[PDB]
RNA sequence: AAUCGAGAG
DNA sequence: ATACGCCTCTCTGCTTATCGGTAG
DNA sequence: CTACCGATAAGCAGATCTCTCGATTGCGTAT
């Protein structure tokens, strides 16, 4: 048995509040800089299709 | 522009061409002693304990010297202002003998993976 | 790198048997199985821990920062 | 001299001009400056047929001696398995597997009946 | 199939479908053999598909004559294979192919400046007509009795340098068409699907199949193309063929999509009376 | 994953029928006489024409594939489940192939009975310009194994040639999934 | 992972007493689901486990 | 050496001042010798510097590059020499420019490196780098090509064409593409600078050597004088040339026309006559692999290429697949270094000439003999050739003024990561087709073909984007790095029956064409050609005849209906791919290449050696696989995608990088604490010494559905084993 | 059967020329034979030059022979006559050039 | 911040 | 040393040139 | 007859899921 190098301490990230982007006042990119994750186009489309509108907002 | 180191042949030997004699063009490799060339087949001759192939094979012209022994005139005997094409041409080439495969020795049936020896009961119930 | 103190599966202390295994292999012309049986390793879980140890620490040790070479 | 539709000079080998493009009764070698009469060159003929792969036709396919056409009836796709048909229940139901969506995702099989023609592409 | 087809239907709404096809129901009394005869009579046949070989015999000795002797397949072969007659073939040769050939020859020249003839006087009038109507022809004779060959001399002038006169003939022979319904290149009679007899032709031209009422149920003529259906059948038929097409892709992959979804997609696409698409 | 002695006997007896399927398929695709020898010069000439022409190559690779797949189906039906030494419900491999928990009868047949013909796109394995499908096979080989018919099974391992053909097929699968990942969608974005 | 492309993340560290024990007293250090094999078809892992047990014996 | 051959063939670039038909004074600068040394430090008297120091200082490991110019004036009146250092040239470890060149394992361990260190990589800025091995078209072989882009190039262009890659002894590459035009004319294409050029093929034929037109007719058309296709095509070509260029009635006029046409791009000297500059372009472009003073050979080669193109367009020969290993070879990585060094020194000469020309155009205090002037002008250009090379290593960007025949600019050097020794050894065996093919949509280039049996590993290939592109080498596949001594093979072939080329007057695929390194030797029948190939292989295997090295590649191509173009082709050059095989007669090891393999029967094991079908056999089937693809146990029982994923994930484990980790400063290093040797392993596990770098641990694995926490892919680890150090790493 | 050899003539007696296909020459052409077994030939006329030479690469291995074979006997008159390649130049436009450099 | 390389799903 | 000035292989549509058909 | 149009042929503009790491980012003149 071989132990691969993709340990889980390099994968998890959590953000409640923190640093924000310069001109958009939105969360920064990157796990190591304390940034938020992206709710993209497909996430937006799926959040509309639920009829979940307060959730999407 | 005469090349350096090249000497013109001021005299040349003759060329006795007049069933009349045919003219043949024959090739030899450097590995043939043309000096003591005892004979040639028409075919797998042996020369100096070595075998050669002989077979048959016109662009190439014949340059026979004229009655001056200072240059060459183009050969012609039928009076057609055309070179007298060789009546027969032969070629000599090296040959080698390739060993036949000994299938009796090279067709080896597959040997099964050899069973280990000295194998005994290495596992016994607890308390034994 | 160096011999593990205990067998991974059961926990039988195999850390005190590497030198003895080497001696039984070198001095006597014992097979690995015979040497391990004479070493007191019966379960193949314990047998593998000494049969397959590589001992890379000896190679590691030849690079000593604190001794002139 | 003249070969088929071409004439070459006998003395230097340069390509002579086509006779019917120059003056009468004499043509000139450009290199040797020699003279060649426009006689002895009565015709410059070249007979050429087609590529024999030029015209791909159904008759050209049937012109051959090998088998060229595969009928729909004569093709038995094979790969018979004993899966259960969800439409009728005939035992035969052809198959084919095509890994999808990853180098690790599960396989899917294109189950196809032979009686009712029903299709079923079910992963599991 | 698949994403390319869905791009055509939904993302492009191309009028020029990559592979247009027509579905032509047959009357239940027309036999299968008669259906294949109808297929042969409808399908396009080029002049190339009936010529075995063409022998071009140039002779520059000051007119550069260019005798051409095009060999045909045996009549009993090619008539039975393509429903083509000797007279129709002769008309095609005498009318279309020679004019095309001479057009190609003059284009090449313009770029380049930078078995027996025992006539029956009918062939002689034909040859005189061809000679008059054509810019280079000087000889012409057709195997009227056997329909196996055709030879004609295309005489030229020594001003012009060498021509291939074989690649030219090959290209023109591929170009020229013996008979053709516009936009149709082939009518193939597949095996029935769901017990209904159908002919499928490789191009969509609705107004041309309406002639053969005796063979085709024109009430059932539906085709692959949506733009053509929208042109000749209106918006609603276009919506129906949109739904059937976008359902045919998923069925062949055995993927079930509720017809409500496809219906909503089709109604959004044809909401302006036209064949819109999901693009900018 | 094992069979019985008589199960393996059935398997080997049916596979011994696959010594002539490829040759007969070739002999009929070249419109030749049946029972024609595999070294016939006329057969080799017609096979060379088939190799040169892509459409005729497709015809050969369809007919031969049909016959060898028939042989494979015979083997699978005859040797499963009547050949396994351990049977359902005891046989866990067969159990989870039957129950749909994981796997399929195709996988079970591949492990226990036959790997069968490998098909690259719709045709068999590629043929080199010399008429050789592999260095090991002579030019214009009318053998099923030469054309990619893997008669081995994952229980008893596959020969080097069949291993190479199987690698061709696996690489084809990974290339297909590479194409799918590269060009996947934007249809959904344009619709939505 | 094993040497047969049988990767998989460590789900839980099972306690030794909760692990199944054999008649010889050994508890495996790795538990692999039997359902990994029918689709992957890595019979090499089966024959390797066989040979590794025999060699360790 | 390659560098000295390159500086030789570079030539001299001259400048004038015009100072009193006196064109001015002549200054022809050139470099005639380039020397390198193992790196030293001034820490007075130089002390040897070992790569451990470079690694530990997070700096580079580069020596001294010595350049001696030749400041020659007016055809050798006075010669000035100056040995100028040009910055630090990085060198690869375990090479003769490294201090570890022959150190035993004991010495290597003493000097802090490793027990069984392998070099092959560079150290730049404290980061290890390596030069990947690109795979390119086979050198010096004209292969018929059918390509749609050829016709897309313009009107009257067709798909057909012949492309040849010729290589100089410097190992630089020149492409000569023979397009075909539907009217009848053939257009020789080449590319000197980044721009391309088109030349009628008869013009270049006549610029080569004094020839008639009947000789061209006979050299392109053999005794096949009844083939109307050929006669008409060649008549169109000859008459078109005789029309468009009627005044060019001799070789000198043709050459002067070429020299007139090519003046500014070739940077021709104002001294050089048009005739001699035309000869310069002819010898610097056309079939460079024959070199200068080989005009008759180039003429025969071009006639061969033209007749082959007409054979292709008549459908009498099949196209040659450009992405099959049968027609390929690999750029070694040191040869890329040599070519880029030649380019950099060429730019260096151009820079010093630009400086002296700036001195001309700003002032006049200039004198070629003035050594003060020479020192002042040399010390005002940028002589950081070595720093340019370090940039090339550390970026992978090929900053070239011209660009070699490489179709890509970037992606040449990649880091050699030390996660794991499987990864490290895998860097040195991977072949990339190129980034051009990385960004493409044609799947067929990504296939696996029966032409890579034993050369490319069928298994070792990453999935994802680089699938089928980045494919590794079979562990017994060797790449030749030396030219075989072919000086005597022409002498042997003539004895065998290869009738000499110069006076045979034959051509066409109806006879065999015997060629060596892209240089026609003679012409012979097909039966006799097969016999000659057999005899060559036999005499090469029994190493008695001193004319036939073992690396000789006897590619015989029999007459096949619409197949590959026939002929007997011999090779001996660099960059070939070679692999051992057992020649059945005499039962001894033979060496075969991808070109010749696809026409010979090589039994996979001795049990199925058929009668009169086989002449070779593998030593073992296992040598067709890579090291990673051979270390997988019982891999013939697995499904192939699973083997491929193992090849990928063996390079991703946390094993041991090495043992000298106390003397390295790598950015990130994963190390396994306690490894073990496998109980069940391949034989080649020991041969490659993998036990020095254990990768995994033996574990007791239960195939059991017991937990419920491992269903899809997860697995359960015993907690007690984890507390006992099972699978621990730092 | 086999054919006997009378006498191999190592001294230059005959030469062989290969100009091109279908070559014919005037009755007043003669060629200058030089030796160094390599030869360099030269023949001139009013409008042409028969500039030729041997190929040293081919000659060092292969050697040709011209022989007269008696029908009424079993003997061959062998001779050592090498073959020279010949490029026929023309006096008409051999020395026709252009200006050295265009301004 | 752009690219380049390496990878995870 | 240091501040000014600068450099080879896709695929839909929408929009325009160009040398001739086309009703009154 | 004459605008007046127009079926070609030709030119031109835009796309082609999320995530984590590292390495590197340019050069000629003139006071
Ligand atoms: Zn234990
Ligand atoms: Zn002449
Ligand atoms: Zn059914």
């Amino acid at each position: 048995y071989q132990r691969l190098r993709h340990m889980v301490n390099d994968k998890f990230q959590v953000r409640s509040t923190g640093p924000v982007n310069s001109l958009t006042m939105q969360p920064v990119k990157g796990r190591k800089r304390h940034g938020g994750i992206r709710v993209g186009e497909m996430e937006r489309d799926a959040l509309i299709g639920h009829g979940t509108s307060f959730l999407l907002q | 522009s005469i090349p350096d180191g090249f000497k013109k042949c001021k005299h040349l030997k003759n060329f006795p061409l007049n069933k009349q004699q045919q003219v043949w063009l024959i090739k030899f490799p450097s590995n043939v002693d043309i000096s003591k060339l005892k004979s040639l087949p028409v075919t797998t001759m042996t020369i100096d304990k070595h075998d050669y192939k002989i077979m048959d094979d016109s662009n190439m012209t014949l340059l026979v010297p004229s009655e001056s022994k200072e240059s060459l005139k183009i050969a012609s005997t039928a009076k057609d202002n055309a070179p007298l094409q060789f009546d027969k041409v032969f070629s000599v080439s090296e040959t080698a003998k390739i060993p036949a495969i000994d299938y009796s020795k090279v067709r080896v049936p597959r040997k099964d993976v050899p069973k280990v020896e000295g194998l005994k009961l290495e596992h016994f119930a607890t308390g034994y | 790198m160096i011999v593990p103190v205990r067998c991974f599966s059961c926990g039988k202390v195999v850390g005190d048997k590497w030198e003895s295994y080497l001696n039984l292999l070198q001095e006597d012309e014992l097979d690995e199985g015979t040497a391990l049986s004479r070493l007191g390793l019966k379960r193949y879980c314990c047998r593998r821990m000494i049969l397959t140890h590589v001992d890379l620490i000896e190679k590691f040790l030849r690079y000593n920062p604190l001794e002139k070479r | 001299s003249v070969v088929g539709s071409l004439i070459f000079c006998l003395d230097c080998g340069d390509l002579l001009e086509n006779p019917n493009a120059v003056l009468g009764s004499n043509v000139e070698c450009s290199q040797c400056k020699a003279i060649y009469p426009k006689s002895q060159f009565s015709n410059l003929k070249v007979v050429t047929t087609t590529a024999d792969d030029a015209f791909p036709s159904s008759l050209r396919a049937k012109k051959s001696v090998v088998k060229t056409s595969l009928k729909k009836n004569e093709l038995k796709d094979g790969a018979t398995i004993k899966e259960k048909c969800p439409q009728c229940g005939n035992e035969e139901m052809n198959y084919h597997t095509l890994q999808l969506r990853s180098a690790d995702e599960g396989a899917t099989v294109f189950y196809t009946c032979t009686s009712c023609g029903y299709k079923f592409r079910t992963n599991n | 199939l698949g994403i390319p087809r869905l791009r055509e239907i939904v993302m492009t709404a191309s009028a020029a479908i990559k592979t247009p096809q027509m579905t032509l129901p047959i009357w239940n009394d027309v036999s299968d053999e008669q259906a294949d005869t109808f297929c042969k009579s409808i399908s396009k046949v080029l002049l190339s598909e009936v010529i075995d070989k063409v022998i071009v015999t140039e002779t520059t000795g000051a007119a550069r004559s260019y005798v051409i002797h095009m060999r045909f397949f045996d009549n009993n072969e090619y008539s039975e294979e393509y429903d083509v007659s000797k007279e129709e073939l002769q008309n095609v040769i005498s009318n279309q192919f020679i004019h095309l050939l001479e057009a190609a020859i003059v284009k090449e020249i313009k770029k380049q400046k930078r078995a027996n003839n025992n006539m029956n006087k009918v062939q002689r009038d034909r040859q005189s007509a061809i000679i008059s109507h054509h810019r280079f022809i000087t000889k012409y004779n057709f195997d009227d009795e056997s329909g196996k060959w055709c030879e004609f001399k295309l005489e030229l002038a020594a001003d012009t340098e060498k021509l291939l006169m074989v690649n030219i003939v090959e290209e023109i022979c591929r170009k020229s068409i013996i008979r053709q319904i516009p936009h149709i290149d082939r009518c193939v009679h597949p095996e029935p699907e769901n017990g209904k007899r159908v002919l499928v032709t490789e191009g969509v031209n609705f107004q041309a199949m309406w002639d053969q009422e005796a063979f085709i149920d024109v009430d059932g003529i539906t085709s692959n193309d949506v733009a053509a259906v929208l042109k000749t059948y209106g918006v609603e038929a276009a919506r129906n063929t949109i739904v059937n097409e976008i359902n045919n892709v998923f069925s062949r992959y055995a993927i079930s999509v509720s017809f409500r979804h496809l219906d909503l997609i089709a109604d959004m696409m044809t909401r302006q009376g036209t064949y819109l698409a999901f693009n900018r | 994953l094992r069979l019985t002695a008589e199960g393996n006997k059935w398997r080997t007896d049916i596979l011994k029928t696959s010594v002539d399927t490829g040759r007969e398929a070739a002999a009929e695709v070249t419109n030749l006489d049946k029972d024609t020898p595999a070294d016939d010069p006329e057969l080799l000439k017609r096979l060379q024409e088939i190799l040169r022409d892509n459409n005729k190559s497709g015809i050969l690779d369809a007919v031969t594939s049909s016959k060898v797949n028939a042989i494979t189906s015979q083997v699978v039906s005859k040797c499963v489940p009547d050949g396994t030494m351990k049977k359902f419900p005891c046989n866990s491999m067969q159990a989870m192939a039957l129950s749909g928990a994981k796997g399929s009868n195709v996988n079970v047949s591949q492990i226990m009975c036959l790997l069968g013909q490998q098909a690259l796109e719709g045709r068999r394995v590629p043929v080199m310009v010399s008429g050789k499908t592999l260095p090991s096979f002579k030019p214009y080989e009318t053998d099923a194994m030469a054309g990619g018919y893997v008669k081995g099974r994952f229980y008893s391992g596959i020969k080097p040639q069949e291993y190479y053909f199987h690698c061709m097929a696996g690489r084809e699968g990974l290339i297909d999934t590479a194409v799918k990942t590269s060009r996947s969608g934007y249809l959904q974005r344009c619709l939505t | 992972s094993s040497r047969h492309g049988q990767k998989g993340v460590c789900s839980r560290k099972w306690p030794t007493i909760d692990m199944p024990f054999s008649e010889t007293g050994i508890q495996p250090d790795i538990i692999i689901n039997p359902h990994a094999f029918p689709s992957r078809m890595t019979i090499g892992m089966f024959v390797e486990s066989l040979a590794g047990k025999a060699g360790a014996l | 050496g390659l560098l000295n051959l390159g500086v030789k063939d570079i030539g001299e670039k001259v400048i004038f001042d015009g100072k009193p038909g006196y064109l001015g004074n002549k200054l022809s600068v050139s470099v005639e010798q380039v020397s390198i040394a193992k790196p030293m430090s001034n820490d007075a008297v130089e002390r040897k510097v070992y790569p451990s120091e470079s690694r530990q200082r997070l700096t580079s490991y580069r020596g001294k590059l010595l350049l001696k110019l030749k400041w020659s004036v007016n055809n050798g009146e006075e010669n000035l020499f100056e040995v100028r250092d040009c910055g630090g040239l990085p060198v690869m470890l375990q090479s003769n420019r490294c201090h570890l060149n022959k150190m035993s394992p004991y010495e290597l361990v003493q000097h802090k490196e490793e027990s069984d260190e392998i070099g092959g990589y560079f150290i730049v800025n404290g980061i290890e780098k390596l030069i990947r091995m690109l795979i390119v078209q086979r050198r010096n072989h004209p292969m018929a090509i059918i390509r749609p882009s050829f016709a897309n190039r313009g009107a009257s262009y067709s798909h057909y064409g012949i492309q040849i890659r010729s290589v100089r002894p410097d190992q630089t590459s020149q492409t000569n593409v023979l397009h075909y035009l539907n009217d009848g004319q053939v257009t020789f294409r080449f590319s000197w600078r980044k721009n391309e050029y088109l030349v009628p093929v008869v013009m270049i034929l006549k610029a080569l050597c004094h020839t008639s037109d009947r000789e061209i007719f006979d050299g392109i058309i053999g005794n096949d004088v009844k083939d109307s296709f050929l006669t008409d095509r060649l008549e169109l070509l000859l008459r078109g040339f005789k029309k468009r260029y009627p005044h060019l009635q001799n070789r000198t006029q043709v050459l002067q026309y070429l020299g007139d046409k090519f003046r500014v791009v070739f940077q021709a000297s104002p001294d050089q006559s048009d005739l001699e500059v035309g000869q310069e372009v002819l010898d610097r472009i056309v079939l460079v692999h024959l070199g200068k003073d080989g005009s008759q050979d180039k003429f025969r080669m071009l006639l061969f290429m033209i007749r082959k193109l007409y054979s292709l367009v008549a459908g009498e020969c099949s196209p040659d697949n450009p992405d099959a290993t049968q027609h390929q070879e690999v750029l070694l990585g040191g040869f890329l270094y040599g070519m880029i060094l030649k380019e950099k020194i060429d730019e260096y000469l151009q820079n010093i000439i630009a400086q002296v020309r700036m001195d001309i155009n700003r002032g006049m205090a200039i004198n070629f003999k003035d050594k003060r002037y020479m020192s002042r002008v040399l010390m005002r250009v940028n002589e950081n050739i070595g720093s340019k090379m370090q940039y090339f290593l550390s970026t992978g960007n090929l900053v070239s003024q011209s660009g070699l025949d490489l179709q890509q600019v970037s992606g040449y050097t990649v880091v050699a990561e030390k996660i794991n020794f499987y990864r490290f050894i895998s860097h040195f065996r991977m072949v990339h087709r190129g980034s051009f093919f990385a960004q493409l949509k044609t799947t067929t280039v990504r296939k696996l073909l029966p032409e890579s049996w034993g050369f490319l590993c069928p298994v070792h290939t990453p999935d994802g984007s680089p699938c089928g592109l980045l494919n590794h080498f079979a562990h017994k596949c060797r790449i030749s790095t030396q030219q075989s001594d072919v000086s005597r093979i022409p002498s042997i072939l003539y004895s065998l029956g290869v009738a000499p080329a110069s006076h045979t007057f034959a051509a066409g695929p109806s006879l065999c064409c015997v060629q060596i390194d892209g240089k026609i030797i003679g012409w012979v029948s097909h039966e006799q050609g097969k016999i000659i190939a057999d005899t060559l292989r036999y005499w090469k295997v029994e190493g008695k005849t001193p004319g036939l090295p073992i690396d000789l590649e006897i590619g015989y191509v029999p007459p096949s209906t619409r197949g590959q173009y026939p002929g007997l082709y011999l090779f001996g050059g660099h960059s070939r791919m070679l692999r051992p095989v057992r020649y059945l007669p005499l039962d001894k090891e033979d060496i075969v290449g991808p070109f010749e393999q696809v026409y010979m029967n090589i039994a996979v094991t001795p049990q199925e050696i058929q009668n009169n079908v086989h002449t070779h056999v593998e030593f073992t089937p296992t040598n067709i696989l890579s090291i990673l693809a051979n270390l997988t146990p019982f891999s013939d029982f697995n499904q192939s995608p699973r083997n491929m994923y193992q090849c990928q994930m063996g390079k991703q484990t946390m094993g041991t990088p090495g043992v000298a980790l106390c003397h390295r400063s790598d950015n990130k290093l994963y190390r396994l604490q306690t490894g073990q040797t496998p109980i069940v392993k391949a034989n080649l596990y020991d041969d490659y010494g993998m036990d020095n770098f254990p990768n995994g641990f033996n574990a007791v694995v239960a195939v059991i559905s017991y937990t419920g926490y491992d269903m899809d892919d997860a697995m359960i680890i015993n907690k007690s084993a984890d507390e006992r150090g099972f699978g621990y790493g730092t | 059967s086999e054919i006997e050899i009378e006498s191999v003539q190592d001294q230059p007696s005959v030469a062989v020329g290969s100009f091109f296909k279908g070559f014919r020459a005037p009755s007043d052409t003669t060629f200058d034979l030089y030796k160094k077994d390599e030869f360099v030939l030269h023949g001139e006329n009013e409008r042409l030059e028969y500039e030729g030479y041997t190929d040293s690469s081919s000659q060092a291995s292969n050697q040709y022979v011209v022989g007269l074979f008696n029908p009424e006997k079993k003997s061959i008159q062998l001779y050592k006559a090498p073959v020279l390649v010949s490029k026929v130049v023309s006096k008409s436009s051999k020395n026709l050039r252009g200006p050295k450099i265009k301004s």
